[PDB]
């Protein structure tokens, strides 16, 4: 009877908020102040709280799922009652635990040696990742390309087959068709009258919206081309696709670092307040004072006042081992802590609101029982952290806060240089998630068969990204694999929704605050119906679907492509006027290797 | 490490009469199945132990409290406020209260 679950949530509410606190508390002792004693003191303590789950995860299954009425409670038991693994034999479930920890350690401990010097030989993250962003060597770019691909990548070859039958087994026993459909059961939702959205809905919805992205990455890849062949001549044909190795990166994921190659204008600095950050002697806690007053300028709460002890916002005074990465804490209990390292720069004045945007999401969904305190999908939670990074970086901001001459001028000019950075981060990693999930999502249902994953991977770059190989690759290669979330086991489809969320959240908010310009000179300080606007959002958790989250901001119950175009139509208008003599689009047909 | 002497009951029966109070400790009956005095299912213990600790966000840390009730039932009279005296002036047409 539904009374009966009623009763054991709340048995189920008070205990685990008491273990997931010293659970994550241990494990804030071990990030700040690394011993060994500090690890083993982590494990037991982590591991109290995974095996206490399993034992409320089998007694759950005791009440059906189909006899419940209201929607919170059943949302909770949903969450609860998941097999996940285990449903494998238990020798399956073992060999499945070592092909994942075999394929990280591969990862991470690869080598790759130098046939001029075998003696001299680099990991992946110092040495091989400076040379794929900082060389203009054709020579030494291809390279470390391919020697990536051949020495490791053929590795994960015969480990990530063995992978894609076992994660089929398990998804199969959980009454979904493949692995790919496991992922997309976070947008599912059922039954809340008119909000509902199916996991197969998805995948029309993100190809609905990449071709209307088309046009745009289009005429950035036509003057990425055209500023390519004055960096590499004799190497990049007019009219065909990009050497997949000379992107900026390993993968070429974000094109973030061809920026001084493709920079419009060079003889205008573009914007920097970090000299004006070490003129007026601003410590450690302005950035986070300035950030704090940006916040209660909206409409939103004050820091909780623990959040100035207990938190650590710089490296100590002593030499303490303590990994040094930005991020954000929700120990439980109402106790937020932020744990980062702070330099004084114009680059952590930005992190430090991205960060505190994720502290004033965790305290506005604290009221809601424990298994509802997350986004309301996997992507928001990103999403809120970075509208808070776009508004603070406006020059309409940083003279309000107090950090640029007020006679200062901003030309046309200064504009195309800002909003081509943002297109080579944001634009430019667009068509790579989109090829990297839909490749991945035809593996596991089985339309690309294993004797053509790496001649149906090759066809796609060609296609859709716009990017051709340099070397052929035949099928004893994995070049998937080669990247951090293929061989760990993360999904990937949560890094091109979150882009499409971000800019309908800040042109929702841009018109509750009377914005009159474009929407890229945009900010929300001194508002207040903007932050009401956002504050209904914030608040929910995971207590309502997310399609009725969006409704509450946006308006809408779909996620929409259109305001992302409209922070970059001044750049649109000044791209179709740069390639009025070049050639947009690309051929399939060249190679670099085909003559 | 958490100070775990400070409980509370999360399961009752029938909500408390004003003033009432409750100090036993039976195996609480949420399902129909009788509970025999062992854990289990539907069978809960109704005591939850508030764990303090001193990094605890406030709303999360202790608060004491006291209830200070005052009755009058029919009796000649009881405690009551304190009466401040003042200064005595003499030789003047005054007007006195002892
Ligand atoms: C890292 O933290 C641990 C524990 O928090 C520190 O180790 C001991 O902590 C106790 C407190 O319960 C002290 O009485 C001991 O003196 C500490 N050990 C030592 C060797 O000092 C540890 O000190 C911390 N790390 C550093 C570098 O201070
Ligand atoms: C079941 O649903 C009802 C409403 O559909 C929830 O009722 C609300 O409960 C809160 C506190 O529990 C009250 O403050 C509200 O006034 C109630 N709303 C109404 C309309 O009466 C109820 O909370 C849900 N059950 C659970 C366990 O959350
Ligand atoms: C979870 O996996 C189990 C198999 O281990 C599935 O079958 C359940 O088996 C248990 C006994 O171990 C029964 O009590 C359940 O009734 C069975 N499933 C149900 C509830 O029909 C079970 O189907 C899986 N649960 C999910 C999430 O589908
Ligand atoms: C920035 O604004 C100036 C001012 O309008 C632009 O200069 C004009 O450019 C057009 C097209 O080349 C000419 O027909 C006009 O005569 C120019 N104006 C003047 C006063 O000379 C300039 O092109 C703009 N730059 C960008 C990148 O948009
Ligand atoms: C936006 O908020 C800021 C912060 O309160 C306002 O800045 C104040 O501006 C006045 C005059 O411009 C100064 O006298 C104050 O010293 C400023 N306050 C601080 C804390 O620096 C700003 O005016 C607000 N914008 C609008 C349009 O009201
Ligand atoms: C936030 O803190 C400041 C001082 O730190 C205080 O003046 C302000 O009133 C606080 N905000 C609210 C809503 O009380």
């Amino acid at each position: 009877i539904e009374e009966q679950a009623k009763t054991f949530l709340d048995k189920f509410n008070h205990e685990a908020e008491d273990l997931f606190y010293q659970s994550s508390l241990a494990s804030w002792n071990y990030n700040t102040n690394i011993t060994e004693e500090n690890v083993q003191n982590m494990n037991n303590a982590g591991d109290k709280w995974s095996a206490f789950l399993k034992e409320q995860s089998t007694l759950a299954q005791m009440y059906p799922l189909q006899e419940i009425q209201n929607l919170t409670v059943k949302l909770q038991l949903q969450a609860l009652q998941q097999n996940g693994s285990s449903v494998l034999s238990e020798d399956k479930s073992k060999r499945l635990n070592t092909i994942l920890n075999t394929m990280s350690t591969i990862y991470s401990t690869g080598k790759v040696c130098n046939p001029d010097n075998p003696q001299e030989c680099l990991l992946l993250e110092p040495g091989l990742n400076e040379i794929m962003a900082n060389s203009l060597d054709y020579n030494e770019r291809l390279w470390a390309w391919e020697s990536w691909r051949s020495e490791v990548g053929k590795q994960l070859r015969p480990l990530y087959e063995e992978y894609v039958v076992l994660k089929n087994e398990m998804a199969r026993a959980n009454h979904y068709e493949d692995y790919g459909d496991y992922w997309r059961g976070d947008y599912e939702v059922n039954g809340v009258d008119g909000y509902d959205y199916s996991r197969g809905q998805l995948i029309e919805d993100v190809e609905h919206t990449f071709e209307e992205i088309k046009p745009l990455y289009e005429h950035l890849h036509a003057y990425v081309r055209a500023k390519l062949m004055n960096a590499y001549p004799s190497y990049i044909s007019p009219i065909g696709c990009l050497p997949a190795h000379l992107l900026g990166d390993m993968w070429g994921r974000f094109w973030t670092n061809l920026y001084s190659l493709t920079v419009p204008f060079g003889q205008k600095p573009n914007i920097d307040v970090t000299d004006a950050m070490v003129d007026q002697a601003w410590d450690a806690q302005r950035i986070f004072k300035e950030a704090e007053k940006f916040f209660v300028s909206v409409g939103l709460p004050n820091m909780t006042q623990g959040f100035w002890e207990n938190s650590m916002l710089t490296d100590p005074g002593n030499v303490q081992k303590a990994v040094c990465h930005p991020t954000a804490w929700d120990l439980g209990k109402g106790d937020f802590r932020i744990l980062m390292c702070t330099k004084v720069t114009m680059d952590d004045f930005l992190t430090a609101h991205h960060e505190m945007g994720h502290i004033q999401y965790d305290m506005a969904y604290a009221a809601q029982p424990f298994l509802l305190r997350n986004g309301a999908n996997e992507g928001f939670h990103e999403a809120v952290g970075e509208i808070m990074s776009l508004s603070a970086a406006t020059p309409k901001h940083l003279k309000s806060i107090g950090l640029l001459s007020p006679d200062f001028q901003e030309d046309n000019e200064t504009e195309i240089n800002f909003l081509l950075k943002q297109a080579l981060t944001i634009v430019g990693t667009l068509p790579f998630t989109y090829m990297l999930e839909k490749w991945r999502w035809m593996v596991f249902k089985g339309e690309i068969p294993k004797d053509q994953w790496m001649k149906k991977w090759w066809e796609m770059k060609r296609e859709i990204v716009g990017v051709v190989e340099p070397v052929p690759h035949d099928e004893t290669y994995c070049d998937p694999a080669s990247l951090f979330h293929v061989s760990n086991d993360y999904s990937f489809i949560r890094y091109y929704t979150r882009t499409l969320y971000q800019f309908q959240f800040q042109e929702a908010l841009c018109q509750a605050a009377k914005h009159e310009g474009p929407l890229h000179k945009c900010d929300i300080s001194n508002s207040t119906e903007a932050g009401q606007k956002l504050f209904n959002m914030l608040r929910l958790g995971k207590s309502e679907p997310w399609t009725l989250a969006l409704e509450n901001v946006v308006g809408a119950k779909n996620m929409n492509v259109r305001p992302l175009l409209n922070y970059f139509e001044p750049l649109f208008t000044w791209l179709k006027d740069q390639n009025k003599n070049s050639f947009v689009g690309w051929s399939t047909d060249w190679s670099p290797y085909a003559d | 490490g958490g100070n775990y002497n400070y409980l509370y009951r999360l399961f009752r029966k029938s909500n408390l009469k004003p003033f009432e109070r409750d100090i036993s400790t039976e195996i609480y009956q949420a399902g129909s199945t009788p509970c025999n005095g062992v854990e289990g299912f539907n069978c809960y213990f109704p005591l939850q132990s508030y764990g303090f600790q001193p990094t605890n966000g406030v709303g999360y840390q202790p608060y004491r409290v006291v209830v200070l009730s005052f009755e009058l039932l029919h009796a000649p009279a009881t405690v009551c406020g304190p009466k401040k005296s003042t200064n005595l002036v003499k030789n003047k047409c005054v007007n006195f209260n002892f």
